[PDB]
């Protein structure tokens, strides 16, 4: 058969990522720009919400070295591909959970409908990939909403997992935070509800 | 917008070192036991960002000033990031981090005894050019004792980041130098099974880049998942 | 007084470097054009001086406190002083020196643009125990660029000065690291025709004499010529 | 036939050799104890001498980063091979030349007269051993005094130099420094008057 | 590298080890001189106490063919290293559990605090070697007691445990048997609540 | 008392069997899902005691007469117990146990058809000597069926227990016959993964140590962790 | 390590190497436009010289079929690569030696000052390649004039030549031509006064 160049392996990221991709929470000087957690400015369209979650490993404790970055539509539903500070909106963001309450957080606007290649709309989503010592491969997630139940009960993604029962680990929790929308997310490495990861 | 014409080529799981890697201790309890669920391509994961308009300061891939001089090995980390097809990746981002000459990071966590340098940061980022080339200036990282086994050591590496055309191709990895015996001791560098792919994780001693009576110089080049086009879908 | 008691292995002058060896620059002036004079071993070659009386400090082989903390890859270099015949060289002058972690050197006619570090000498000296054994504490040195060829670079390497029980077995010597890429295409290195020869320069990975959390270990044994008592002279 | 073990192969002791057999030199701080090249304490019995002299590559051109180290007997001709800095006369030596001038000094004792192996008297000498940059294997010769003509022409080691105007590359020219008696060694490593060195 | 000659090779001590290590539990005669479960004479100094605990496998069940090894300091601190009946203390001990009940008992007094490498003070601690049939290399555990919690809480050992959760895997329950101070030590090889074991 | 003074070189768990082996079905369950936490050597670890005063019986190395004359082929087990770095460990406990010539073991459990032997009960004990010998007179066990897969069959082999000078090189192996054809189909030899490490289990004839017309010898030599003084700590 | 492609072997250029290189030496017909000895037209700016010189062998006999080729700035310092026989200066221009005198000599304006790498000026000074039979790999030197000592005590190049003596055969001495500047500059490849030739 037809052989092509081998990709680079992976490797975890480490426990001191921080000082590489999240400079602030390394407790380092940060540089003029730096890709952070603020996705929209107030100003942007959609509804603004706040996201938080916290990542425990197989034994129930919490991970507080991990990483996670995120891509997500607007709330038109269209990706911003093109990176910069002095967008109203970036489709792009970086986040870590704090070495000590180990819960990360994010300032975005909740997605706009995307479809897949056959043409079939998406439930609104946010893709999550997490990086972590420990991790030797990065992990592949998606975030959805209990607030979009009809639009998630016809998701052709939601629907490719077998039991229903390990969709529900998709699902964020709406909830307020100083009056505000926020939704939470946990992510279960290993074990009792573990999150489903995803390969594409 | 960012639009979906593009496909990748599936990644090789087996190529890539595996979750469950028991010498790797903390693998563990940080991988997942259920199957990973294989889904389509979809505009979700063939697009990404671009950081082509990041505004990247002057000495952003120059550790040697980006943070006095620091003291150890001066040498280039430079090469070319291509597809598995072998097309150059231009405007892609490139981030990299590692510890000084004596095995220290400066990480609140980094609690080992060896000392932090006053002129040492130990980040860089740098976007590549239209041929796909990158190039950074540092100082050799020293090996860094863990707590794994009883007297495990990681190998001189640096911790790389490298963003592609689309979240389907973005990877986390490290490169080692080229004859460090440590190498092959390494659980997490064995956490690869292929031998063959270790290699790849090797930066090779490049005399031909080197400022002569300055610093040396490593190759590092990068191969990212294939880009195509989609056809009869 | 010395006495005359002993008789040493001839010198295997095929095996150690030559006079004239051209790629080494320097080499061409100052290497005899004369052959040497070979003269029978009496009590001015059979003997030597002993340094057990010496008075050493409490740090002489520690180059981590002798001269803060350097900073650099923390090391421990041990072995074996031995005879040809294997017979262990007891309470015998072991001399080092080499460059801090960035390849420069504390020595005045050093310009190498690498800063000096402040905690950092590079000097040692260390007497063999009963079984010939010697061990220093230092940090491992960096590569050093030199004019000979415009782009020479000395492999890391620490000089080593080794008296023996006469000054018939007297070397200098230097230390390379194992795996080291530059090894190879050292002019100096090179010198030295027998790549057998050069094999017995490479100090190596001693993980079973490291410092867990601490410091790793390199082992490099030295062999001096054979002593042998006299017979039917 | 027999092979034994291998000697470490030599290499050259380099330009900074200063740094860690002539710390003074290197312009560093030197330890407590060091060897140099005071041989000899004033309440020392023998004749009282300076030796100096410089040292020439192929060119005519001074070697000035040049490192010598000597073993010679008491002025009873014998080896005191016990190293103390407390000793009024110690056997052995370390000498180097100037940065500058490339001039080398050692204060010692006229030697006293040994034997061979075959007991013949060799005439007083003083062993010589010369290390540089540019040298891969140390240099070894001997240091022969003109006014000692009767010893010398019965010298069974001088005698087995075949050209006799070779052997004069080995007599140090008595001389007089600030009203004392001084001998001049020159060493030519190379060339016209190139002096004559020994395997042993 | 330098490579050593490897270690020999461990095996199961299988589930007739009793013959070997725990004669009267095989159901054989012993030997006039037996190496057992009390390692203090009554008339010896310190407090005197009663060990018991269970070993259970991944399943919850008992494992009634383990042999457990111990060593520990005597009431002062100190490793007693000359084993001797004779002798009022041993450091050194074995036991093993009942083929019935499956519950081993073990007779001596509370160690003396022991100083680290570094000069760190350890919490009272006993040292466990279990062995038994399906168990391919002996697991080594510590012993901890609960009426220690200060000098537990500043252990340089039990500190080296990233779970807080897990350090009390470690800690002997203390009791009461026949109006005798005892400590329950259960040792869980797999699972929910599996014992911590070290590696040194 | 005992006194901090050595370290131990540390285990090598690839060496050594994994815990979880499944052809070994009793391993499944006994076997910790958590990774071992590595710890640096104290007291607690790098002493243990000292059998020399124990009282032992004049025929507690002679399996022949510490329990009639067995049935079964006579030979003598003998080897030396030495460490790593070569050296010998003298004064050391070896304690033994196996089965008769039939493969039935003097003990409750075993309901094995094979009868038992009247005049054997199977247990040793021996203390090695200023060299580290050791010697054991007995009878060659029998192959043993056991509970596994439906067909199994332990190797002939004696269960091994050595002490060392610490409780860090204290441990407990098998030894097995040269060329026994079972070896190589056992599930429990095969917890090992490194068929070199397998041969170290093997005891070797020695004609030389036999006694004509009475007894044949074996050859078996234990390697424990080797032992070194603690350096720059 | 990394390995680029190995670089083509040179060739002595032989003795014929006037058939290519000097057509009219060889004594054959030129062509239309030849690359000669005449880097300066008459109308040419900057101080007009007339250089001259020989090639010496190891036993000092004269190299009659030397081939030369130099490169030089024009008199502001300035490289012209254009090569143009209308231009009323090139900084490239070739020469040989008679096969009867075995002289060369070649036309040109004395060179303006240019910076190296670093910035630092450089003394003015022409680049020279020597071939020639028994020459298996061209040589390379620098000419420099006697009347710039001052600028030739501050080159950077000159200064990497170690002994003051050796800088000084690459120094031309002044002299006058019918009348003319000239610059005498001889070449020895072995020997003594051995010329000093580069590599870069
Ligand atoms: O704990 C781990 O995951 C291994 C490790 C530790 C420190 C590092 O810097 C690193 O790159 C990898
Ligand atoms: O010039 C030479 O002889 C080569 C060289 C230079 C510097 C050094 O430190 C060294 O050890 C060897
Ligand atoms: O069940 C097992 O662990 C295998 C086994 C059975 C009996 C033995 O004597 C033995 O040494 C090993
Ligand atoms: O004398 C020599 O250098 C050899 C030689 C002679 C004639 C040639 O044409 C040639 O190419 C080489
Ligand atoms: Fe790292
Ligand atoms: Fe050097
Ligand atoms: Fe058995
Ligand atoms: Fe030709």
């Amino acid at each position: 058969p037809i052989e092509l160049l081998p990709e680079t392996p992976s490797q975890t990221a480490g426990p001191y990522v921080h000082i590489g991709l999240a400079l602030e929470a390394a407790g380092n000087p940060t540089r003029d720009q730096e890709i952070w957690n603020r996705l929209a400015k107030p100003d942007a369209p959609g509804e603004h919400i706040l996201l938080l979650g916290q990542v425990y490993d197989g034994n129930g404790h919490l991970v507080r070295d991990s990483f996670l970055e995120v891509w997500q539509a607007d709330a038109n539903g269209e990706y911003q591909d093109a990176y910069n500070l002095e967008n109203a909106f970036n489709s792009f963001g970086r986040t870590a959970t704090t070495f000590d309450a180990g819960e990360w957080t994010l300032h975005t606007v909740k997605p706009g409908v995307v479809n897949n290649a056959a043409g079939v709309p998406m439930a609104p989503h946010i893709n999550i990939s997490l990086f972590a010592r420990g991790i030797n491969i990065h992990l592949h997630t998606r975030l959805y909403f209990d607030d979009e139940a009809q639009a998630n009960a016809k998701c052709p993604v939601l629907n490719l997992i077998e039991q229903p029962q390990r969709r529900e680990t998709l699902i964020a929790k709406r909830c307020e935070v100083d009056g505000k929308t926020a939704y939470r997310f946990d992510i279960r490495i290993q074990g009792e509800g573990e999150t489903v990861f995803f390969d594409f | 917008p960012a639009q979906d014409n593009s496909r990748f080529v599936i990644r090789d799981r087996n190529w890539h070192p595996k979750a469950l890697t028991p010498d790797y201790k903390t693998s563990i309890a940080r991988s997942p036991r259920q199957a990973l669920v294989s889904i389509p391509q979809s505009i979700s994961e063939t697009t990404g960002p671009n950081f082509s308009h990041l505004g990247f300061g002057a000495h952003d891939h120059d550790l040697l000033l980006n943070f006095g001089l620091p003291i150890g090995e001066r040498i280039i980390v430079a090469g070319r990031v291509v597809d598995q097809y072998g097309k150059p990746v231009p405007n892609t981002l490139v981030e990299m981090w590692q510890a000084n000459a004596g095995g220290r990071y400066r990480h609140k966590n980094d609690r080992y005894l060896a000392p932090l340098d006053p002129n040492f940061g130990g980040v860089g980022r740098c976007l590549t050019d239209s041929d796909g080339y990158y190039s950074f200036r540092t100082i050799k990282p020293g090996p860094y004792p863990w707590r794994n086994g009883p007297n495990d050591w990681r190998p001189a590496h640096i911790h790389f980041g490298i963003s592609g055309p689309s979240i389907a191709t973005k990877l986390i990895t490290q490169l080692y130098f080229e004859g460090d015996p440590l190498i092959p001791m390494c659980p997490i560098v064995k956490s690869i099974a292929n031998p063959e792919a270790v290699q790849q994780l090797i930066a090779k001693l490049d005399m031909n880049n080197a400022n002569p009576m300055d610093c040396l110089a490593y190759r590092f080049d990068i191969v990212l998942r294939g880009q195509r086009k989609t056809h009869f879908e």
